[PDB]
RNA sequence: UUUU
């Protein structure tokens, strides 16, 4: 991955902060905080308006924030397409996504699936976990505030529509007193890491839901600084990236998931120590591969890297100014603050063929939210 | 005919005639290997598997070549699955073997030193299935076995894993340097009071007694690994064994630059113009390495010559600039000279470019980061020096996976994790340095050893009193005092004081017993007299509550001024301690001389403590005046400080930290965003910092 | 209350039924005493640096490196009968930085592309210190002490399973280089543009991919490398190809790969690992001559695996090259010289509003057309000269037309005095708009609006165009891809545009015959007219390929005419030099010394 | 005779010894493979640049790129060392040419006019643009066209290149990190689009 | 006053 070319972009997409992003085969899926959940159609045409071809649903009044996308066809010819969602309030929400056959649109409906007893708790983050060869039912797995750790099952069928979550079980924090539980990630070998405020991450099976690793990525406990944005398990192999902070910089750093040990960290200078970003970096994102990896900072600037290596490969800067069509772009801000480098919230790669277009047809794509409210494709020059 | 380039034409003539000839694929895969094409030879060989999947030595092939090319996992999975369907073939169980220590080797190299061990263990698990139930022997297994038994001698933390299990039915189902080492499998079997690493030494100099080029090679293979246990256990018996291998290897062939390198390092203390002559021989026969000239630059440094190092070291560096070893002998030679800036910058270089893969680098750049950060006055602000700090505490770590329990090292360690407050590693650190010591007086039975006992009590006691442990803390500190009494020394005082401080704040934090407490902290004061000093005993003492230690308190803090001058610390703890007490007149003196200080002391003062004392001062003596105008002022003068603009106008200091002008933390910038009061800031501020009790009280106070 | 209530008091918030900026009813805005004993007096169990500066104090065998072990034995295996099938297995009895030889290991960590100096490069193809003191040595070598204590190149004259069919009948001269490039050796091709020299290249690109080989595609200019890295990209099915740039790779893994002279010959002095595999290097334009022309050092340096195909333009001196190359690599290499075009070429001369004819279609002069031409007459273009061509040209359907000029600041003056007239139909400049705004959509708002984007869009959108070298490479190539995609009718150009490119043009006019190149005014040499004015003909879509040199108000020269577009063409020369840098790597590697390279040379 | 001549010339500067051994300098000069190697490799072997900022350092090589055949007057320096690192390169140049005129080794055009040139004329669009202004400023401001302005830029990526891998050589870690930081800013924008042929 |  060295070369990167803007497709479409949409500018003004949500009237709030778009938090998160998600991508499968037909879509990608945006949440703002304005409570309104976004499907932008992949296959696009030559000379179309990525909003002419988007779809919204208005889910809860306080925001959300986090995002997922399920999609797997579970039978011979039966096709299911699931988002799950979580609110600022602390809610955990089902939608299934489905088309209409003349007008082709998109269509909403909510999906109950959890219990009563199971609706008292504040869930943070959350991430599904299809099937991969490892088990026959997909999972979800999802952290609260009080840092526990839950696992599901989904069984879609009781073919008959008929969707059912079952708890597995449930793993608690390492240390006392609990700590809030920032992220979450489940690899397709059978893992889960997740990781808290104070900078610590936890490993546990899969399978038996035991404790595995407890390894402290801290550079130093002089302050109270240094918590952990996201957790990303390697496609294929066993590698766990890191994104920390470090008392307003923004750090890397790069286990293996086999013994669990430190392998090394991402840096480059900056206006010296080892740091990867200037600001924070808030997201993180393997590529297919898994040699690839991509960072989205606070300060403006999407870099990648060089996993073998770990050395720098290429950056791209985002403006306010590349949004396509001039009247969606958003200078300032409703308090007159300056967007010309606005922070990056998430980045997803798409995988080959999801999204089609202006020449993204037989390579990899990828798309980023920032902070003036716009929503943002790339592809890779060349194919493979 | 092993004439391979010649057959690559014939082999494609014979493929463009029929496309569907296995054995041609086959052939042009392993003429292509011979000839350096090895990614074609690997399309080769999945073309022809693509014709015949059932085809077996293709499959073998087409795994030595991904292990060349550096593809470990594909070619272990082929090896494996090739190895279950036929394991009577010899060929291809040595293949496994082949690609199991490769990958070994390269993860070791790589720096995965945890896994490394783990098919190292594989290995030598494989190798026990071959000669047990093969009953086959060759020199390549034992040569691989001993590039095995390597690894555990050189992570020694992991050392304890070798498998003695299997090693005694490797070394039990198949002289004339026999009478020198004496090692031998019943000796080894019925031997006591021996180490793990000895053990693990003579285990690795049995595969090269167990297996004329090919004697040659034999007898520098045993010298090899004869002068790696002289290197590790320092016992003559091994040098001369090495010595006598290598002179026999050199009456073999007398040809190679390897042997004569081996000869010039075991001859390094016995003579030095024979290791001279040796490396240059060496030298001679092989001029593209540059390991001879390392060696020569380090045998003349052992004899104290600097100019000859020098010179040498010049040249390797002309020859070899990519390599850490000439940083690290010009480093040494210049810290040798009296040179300290020139030495730091060279142990930093060579600390870069080892890229994790020496010791003594690690070690170095550790030693002298420590060494230059000792005494030098600086504060815990700084980017710069807690970076370098915790790079030395990465590198002290990285070091003993591969060399634990050495003191040096574990002293520094432990001063470094103090430096950092990593309370939870310096405890386990200390445990192991203290079991280390006790192991190592409880043998010689001598008595200078009590001297560092006492250090090394009061540093474990120091771990304790940072970690919470007051009974561990005071236990170990009344140790160290009772070791140590009569002594008069530079290394015996701040020791004293060191113990003093644990015990006062050990007692007044706990045990309440502020009896002992006040004793300990009057006989600190009695022992010296220093700014932080005094200043930590008043704050003590004032938090006691009595009245007579508040007075001591102050009248100390007093004392100190008078003796040594004014100092804004002081100044700001006697201004805290009236403010806290309500002493009008003392009020008034303090506002007075809080309002006049230097430029210099405004400028140290970046917090701006000072004029927060000055409003505090203001508004509990008049009234309700606004005390303002100082914010205004040290604004004009500090525009660009942060917490000038926080009484002044929110929006100046959230402008100014957003982007980048100033550092500004997590949890600072998302109380700015909270701060404006709106739900798209409340909700970006709420999702920085999700723990912040404000965000999301606000939040919920939104709507 | 502690975070646990506080978000239990949020999940109360319940769901109604726009999106509204709401505002907090909080209020962010005597206790003052906690936060100064928080702040000023208390105490603390983790000591500071200050008191740990007064408690804390400070308190050759192993440096070696010993030589790891060596195995001299190996397996051998022995196939037995006919289709040698493995049978059995005997016992039988070096680094990038060692040795030079093509079979030493290869090391992963370092780019298998670009190499490094730490890696010695492979063997180019075809190419007393003892002071012993009573019986030990004591002084090494470069020192003045010791340790004190203290085979041929033919000419030809004009395959049952090809890698590759074409629909049309080839040539003889492309049947003639397939056929040798089949037997295994190289070839020499000097054939007209646009002749059909591209047949060679894809058909060796084939034979490489059939063979699991590698192929390498070398020009030296960097403009070229995109419009062949596009077009193989097009041609090729079930073969992928990369490029190689300073900084940017695609597809490092690919089959073909397409780079430039100087990337190559880096490649070669730093023993990079791609070059094991790589069975071809095609040489294209080898007749360019400019005062990155270095591809007889990456001739010299090239190991012995690796064959040659060079692509060059009709000159009079390419045995000598060739059997230089033979002979220096040990190489059999053989010329191939068509001056066949598949567009017969008529030259004309502009005078008084008359198409004057003065060489026919077989070559011949016509005198009596000159003194006509010469007669009517009894300077340089003026404000109303190209308007009465164009017309004169759209009245006999003479377009494309494609004139040359010289100067960067008289093409886009010529331009713009065609106001008021236009070639695009309403769906052609609609097409034209989406082209060019789907074209810079990878730009900012700030990058969009300069003034040479605007100024070419309105100029594009009326079928008229300005190619030179003070543009930028996106408005060049814009206006290439536009050109070729047929939408441009005139078009001023400048000696960028004659170079290998796409350019389907009927007419080629000349603004001048003279060209003012480093010191001083100069006319044009034969290959340059030669090769600008061999482009005015399609193949199959056009009969004849018009050519006309424009003279204003005075008589051409003959002598000046006769020279400039029937003389001896201009032959290859030796661009080969030597440079510090050169000097310095042979020095360091310590071998093929410079001497050696010096008299492996043509000039030597 | 020319290689002879070399030979001379690189001993006379302690480049190699009497030998023909490479020396430092010549070691370093082994990775700069622009025209001009051995000024570069003298204007960066001592801590001159010790001082300077990346945008001044990378505008400061732009004199190695540039052609400098313009016909306008230059515009004062923006910057006091800019100025003072032209007059180092200059002595270096005239020492260079003195110690070529004493072994009489024939130049070429671009060798001998290199101080009668304003080849200096680019640093100021350099500089400007590492200190992040638009493509249209840097145009207005600018003494040439946009193909040379596009050109001199690509061609300091590499020289940026070069001088990262001669500083780890020498054993500097500041120059290092200056050229790294350098690089990075200069690549950006329209100046560094992908290809239209991508 | 082209080419780079």
């Amino acid at each position: 991955s060295k070369v990167f070319i803007a497709t479409a972009n949409a500018g003004k997409a949500h009237d709030a902060d778009i938090f998160s992003v998600s991508a499968c085969n037909s879509f990608t899926v945006s949440c703002s905080g304005d409570g309104y959940l976004k499907v932008w159609d992949n296959k696009l045409l030559d000379n179309e308006n990525p909003k002419d071809k988007s779809y919204s649903h208005f889910v809860h009044k306080s925001g959300l924030h986090h995002v997922d996308v399920l999609q797997a066809i579970e039978r011979d010819a039966f096709e299911l397409c699931l988002v799950a969602t979580t609110s600022f309030s602390g809610d955990l929400l089902f939608y299934r996504i489905t088309r209409e056959d003349e007008t082709k649109k998109v269509i909403f409906e909510k999906l109950d699936l959890l219990d009563s007893d199971m609706k008292k708790h504040s869930f943070w983050a959350l991430k599904w976990g299809a099937s991969n060869d490892r088990l026959l039912s997909h999972r979800l797995v999802a952290t609260d505030v009080k840092g526990t750790t839950y696992i599901w099952k989904f069984h879609p069928f009781a073919l008959n529509w008929s969707p059912t979550l079952e708890l597995q079980g449930t793993v608690e924090s390492p240390m006392t007193p609990s700590q809030f539980a920032t992220s979450v990630d489940i690899s397709e070998r059978g893992l889960i890491a997740t990781g808290f405020n104070n900078g610590t991450v936890q490993i546990s099976e899969l399978s038996t839901l035991r404790p595995l690793y407890n390894f402290e990525s801290q550079h130093s406990m002089i302050n109270n600084s240094n918590s952990i944005r996201s957790v990303k398990f390697s496609p294929q192999g066993s590698l766990l990236a890191i994104a920390h902070d470090s008392n307003s910089f923004g750090c890397i750093t790069l286990y293996e998931t086999e013994f669990g040990e430190r392998i090394g960290s991402l840096s480059v200078p900056t206006h010296l120590g080892e740091f990867a970003h200037s600001s924070w970096v808030m997201s993180l994102s393997f590529n297919d591969s898994g040699e690839t990896l991509c960072s989205a900072g606070w300060d403006g600037k999407l870099r990648f890297w060089d996993v073998k290596t770990k050395e720098r490969i290429t950056t791209l800067n985002m403006h306010c100014d590349d949004i396509e069509i001039e009247e969606d772009i958003l200078a300032v801000d409703e308090h007159g603050d300056s967007l010309a480098e606005p922070g990056v919230f998430d980045v997803k790669f798409l995988k080959k063929g999801w999204r089609s277009g202006m020449g993204a047809d037989l390579n990899e794509s990828l798309c980023c939210v920032c902070l003036d409210r716009s929503i943002r494709w790339f592809r890779e020059a060349g194919g493979k | 005919k092993q004439e391979e380039s010649d057959s690559i034409e014939w082999f494609q003539s014979a493929l463009r005639v029929d496309p569907n000839d296995v054995e041609s694929w086959v052939g042009l895969g392993q003429a292509y290997h011979a000839c350096g094409r090895i990614e074609a030879s690997i399309k080769v060989f999945d073309k022809a598997i693509q014709l015949r999947p059932s085809h077996t030595f293709a499959q073998y092939f087409k795994a030595i070549s991904l292990c060349d090319v550096g593809e470990y996992l594909e070619s272990l999975d082929i090896l494996e699955k090739v190895c279950q369907e036929a394991a009577t073939e010899e060929s291809f169980q040595i293949g496994l073997v082949e690609v199991l220590m490769r990958c070994s080797l390269d993860l070791y190299s790589q720096g995965f030193l945890l896994k490394s061990v783990s098919i190292a263990k594989d290995t030598i698990e494989r190798i026990k299935i071959i000669i047990s139930e093969l009953k086959c022997e060759n020199q390549q297994v034992w040569i691989y076995l001993s590039q095995v038994l390597r690894l555990f001698i050189w992570i020694e933390s992991k050392v304890d894993t070798l498998p003695v299990e299997s090693l005694v039915s490797i070394f039990e189902n198949s002289e004339e340097i026999d009478s020198v080492d004496n090692i031998k499998i019943d000796t080894l079997l019925d031997s006591t009071t021996d180490d793990n690493v000895s053990i693990a030494c003579k285990f690795l100099i049995l595969a090269s007694k167990y297996s004329g080029t090919v004697r040659a090679s034999y007898w520098y293979n045993i010298g090899i690994s004869e002068l790696t246990a002289f290197i590790t256990l320092k016992e003559p018996q091994y040098r001369d064994a090495a010595i006598f291998a290598f002179k026999k290897s050199i009456q073999l062939q007398s040809n190679t630059s390897e042997t004569w390198i081996g000869l010039g390092i075991a001859t390094m203390d016995i003579n030095f113009r024979v290791s001279q002559h040796c490396f240059i021989k060496a030298t001679a026969l092989e001029p593209k390495a540059t390991n001879t000239w390392f060696n020569l630059a380090m045998l003349g440094l052992k004899k104290k010559d600097t100019e000859f190092a020098q010179q040498v070291l010049n040249k390797l560096q002309s020859l070899a600039p990519q390599d850490s070893s000439p940083w690290l002998g010009m480093a040494l030679i210049l810290e040798e000279q009296g040179d300290i800036i020139g030495s730091s910058k060279l142990f930093a270089h060579s600390f870069i470019l080892s890229n994790g893969r020496s010791k003594a680098a690690q070690f170095m750049y550790a030693k002298n980061v420590l060494e230059n950060h000792i005494n030098n006055g600086d504060d815990e602000r700084d980017i710069e020096t807690v970076e370098k700090l915790t790079t030395a505490s990465i590198a002290l770590e990285q070091f003993f996976k591969k060399s634990p329990d050495s003191q040096f090292a574990l002293q520094c360690a432990l001063l470094t994790l103090e430096r950092l407050h990593h309370y939870e590693n310096a405890n386990e650190l200390a445990n192991r340095l203290i079991g280390i010591l006790e192991k190592k007086f409880e043998k010689t039975q001598d008595e200078r050893e009590l001297f560092n006992f006492a250090i090394i009590k009061g540093q474990f006691a120091r771990i304790h009193l940072g970690l919470g442990n007051f009974e561990l803390s005071i236990e170990n500190a009344d140790l160290s005092q009772g070791i140590i009494s009569e002594s008069s020394d530079e290394k015996s005082m701040k020791t004293k004081i060191s113990n003093h401080i644990c015990l006062g704040l050990s007692y007044f934090f706990l045990n309440d017993f502020d009896q002992t407490l006040n004793q300990f902290q009057e006989l600190l004061s009695i022992s010296k007299d220093s700014k932080h000093l005094v200043v930590l005993i008043a704050k003590v003492l004032y938090d006691v509550g009595e009245s007579d230690t508040k007075e001591i308190a102050l009248q100390e803090l007093t004392e100190y001024i008078a003796t040594s001058g004014a100092d804004l610390l002081v100044t700001l703890t006697i201004a805290a301690m009236s403010i806290l007490d309500d002493k009008r007149e003392d009020l008034s003196i303090i506002l007075e001389e809080l309002k006049a200080l230097p430029l210099s002391k405004q400028i140290i003062d970046k917090h701006k403590d000072a004029p927060y004392l000055i409003e505090e001062i203001t508004k509990r003596l008049y009234r309700n005046d606004t005390g303002k105008q100082v914010w205004q002022r040290s604004a004009y003068f500090f525009p660009n400080n942060l917490k000038v603009w926080e009484r002044l106008d929110k929006n100046i200091q959230r402008r100014i930290a957003s982007n980048g002008q100033n550092k500004v933390t997590a949890e600072e910038m998302s109380k700015l965003y909270c701060e404006s009061k709106n739900l798209r800031s409340i909700q970006r501020g709420m999702f920085l910092c999700p723990w912040n009790v404000t965000a999301v009280k606000a939040l919920n106070e939104c709507f | 209350s502690s975070i646990q209530e506080l978000y239990q008091s949020l999940k109360e918030i319940t769901n109604n039924a726009l999106f509204e900026d709401r505002i907090t009813k909080l209020d962010f805005e005597k206790h003052a005493n906690d936060i100064i004993k928080d702040r000023f007096l208390r105490p603390s169990n983790a000591l500071p640096w200050s008191l740990l500066d007064m408690v804390q104090d400070v308190p050759y065998k192993e440096l070696l490196k010993v030589p790891d072990p060596i195995n001299r034995t190996s397996y051998q295996f022995k196939r037995t009968g006919l289709e040698g099938k493995i049978s059995g297995y005997k016992e039988e009895v070096a680094n990038a930085s060692n040795s030079l030889s093509i079979t030493r290991s290869i090391n992963h960590n370092q780019n298998s592309v670009r190499g490094s100096t730490a890696q010695l490069p492979f063997t180019p193809g075809g190419i007393l210190l003892h002071k012993d003191g009573q019986g030990l040595f004591d002084i090494p070598e470069g020192m003045n002490r010791g340790i004190k204590p203290m085979e041929w190149a033919h000419v030809v004259d004009l395959i049952p399973n090809p890698a590759r069919s074409w629909p049309f009948e080839l040539d003889t001269f492309q049947k003639e280089a397939v056929y040798h490039l089949e037997q295994g050796d190289s070839v020499f091709v000097a054939a007209h543009t646009s002749a059909g020299k591209t047949v060679v290249a894809e058909y060796a690109i084939a034979m490489a991919h059939r063979n699991m080989t590698k192929t390498i595609y070398t020009s030296p200019i960097k403009a070229l490398s995109n419009q062949k890295f596009r077009d193989f990209k097009e041609t090729f099915d079930d073969v992928n190809i990369g490029l190689i740039t300073g900084d940017v790779q695609i597809n490092p893994d690919a089959n073909c790969l397409i780079m430039t002279t100087e990337i190559l010959r880096s490649m070669l002095y730093r023993g990079a690992d791609l070059i094991r595999d790589v069975e071809f290097v095609i040489f294209d334009e080898v007749h360019y001559v400019n005062d990155g022309v270095v591809w007889e050092e990456v001739i010299i340096m090239l190991p012995q695996h690796v064959k040659f195909i060079l692509l060059s333009a009709t000159v009079p001196n390419t045995y000598e090259f060739a059997n230089w190359i033979g002979r220096t690599k040990q190489k059999n290499i053989y010329v191939i010289s068509t001056p066949k075009r598949p567009v017969p070429l008529e030259i004309n001369i502009w005078a008084k509003k008359e198409l004057i004819p003065v060489i026919n279609q077989n070559s011949e002069f016509l005198e009596a057309n000159f003194r006509k031409h010469k007669e009517i007459l009894n300077d340089g273009p003026s404000k109303k000269t190209w308007p009465e061509i164009v017309n004169y040209l759209r009245k006999r359907e003479l377009l494309p037309m494609v004139v040359f000029v010289f100067s960067k600041k008289r093409c886009e003056e010529y331009a713009d005095w065609l106001e008021g007239i236009n070639f695009c139909n309403n769906k052609e400049k609609s097409q034209i708009h989406m082209f060019i705004e789907k074209s810079i959509t990878r730009l900012k708002k700030e990058d969009r609006d300069l003034p040479q984007i605007l100024k070419t869009r309105s100029l594009l959108e009326r079928g008229i165009a300005v190619h030179h070298g003070g543009l930028l490479p996106i408005v060049k190539e814009l206006i290439e891809i536009l050109f070729s995609k047929g939408f441009i009718k005139v078009l001023f150009a400048t000696e960028t545009f004659a170079m290998g490119l796409n350019l389907p043009t009927r007419t080629v006019i000349f603004s001048s015959i003279r060209k003012h190149d480093g010191n001083g005014l100069r006319e044009l040499t034969p290959g340059e007219f030669t090769q600008m004015a061999g482009r005015a003909g399609r193949r199959g879509l056009d009969s004849t390929g018009t050519v006309i040199v424009m003279a204003y108000n005075s008589p051409l020269s003959i002598a000046t005419f006769k020279e400039v577009t029937m003389g001896v063409p201009t032959r290859l020369q030796s661009q080969f030099r030597l440079t510090y840098n050169m000097i310095l790597n042979l020095l360091r590697i310590e071998a093929l010394r410079v001497e050696e390279m010096i008299k492996y040379s043509f000039s030597e | 005779p020319d290689y002879e001549k070399r030979l001379a010339v690189l001993k006379d500067t302690e480049f190699i010894d009497q030998n023909h051994n490479v020396l430092l300098k010549g070691r370093v000069a082994c990775e700069i493979n622009s025209g001009y190697e051995l000024v570069l490799t003298e204007l960066i072997l001592d801590n001159f640049l010790g001082s300077f900022e990346p945008e001044e350092i990378v505008a400061l090589l732009s004199v190695f790129v540039y052609e400098g055949k313009t016909r306008e007057e230059e515009p004062p320096i923006v910057t006091p060392r800019l100025a003072k690192g032209k007059q180092r390169i200059e002595e270096i140049y005239k020492k260079m040419l003195c110690v070529f005129n004493t072994h009489q080794i024939p130049l070429t055009q671009d060798e001998a006019e290199f101080l009668d040139r304003k080849r200096f004329a680019m640093m100021n669009v350099v500089y400007e643009w590492a200190r992040g202004l638009s493509f249209k400023e840097i145009m207005e401001m600018s003494p040439e066209a946009e193909g040379t302005v596009v050109r001199v830029i690509t061609w300091l990526d590499e020289i940026c290149r070069e001088v990262k891998t001669a500083s780890i050589i020498i054993g500097n870690s500041t120059l290092h990190m200056k050229m790294s930081r350098a690089q990075e800013l200069i690549k950006r924008d329209i100046v560094f689009a992908a290809s239209l042929y991508l």
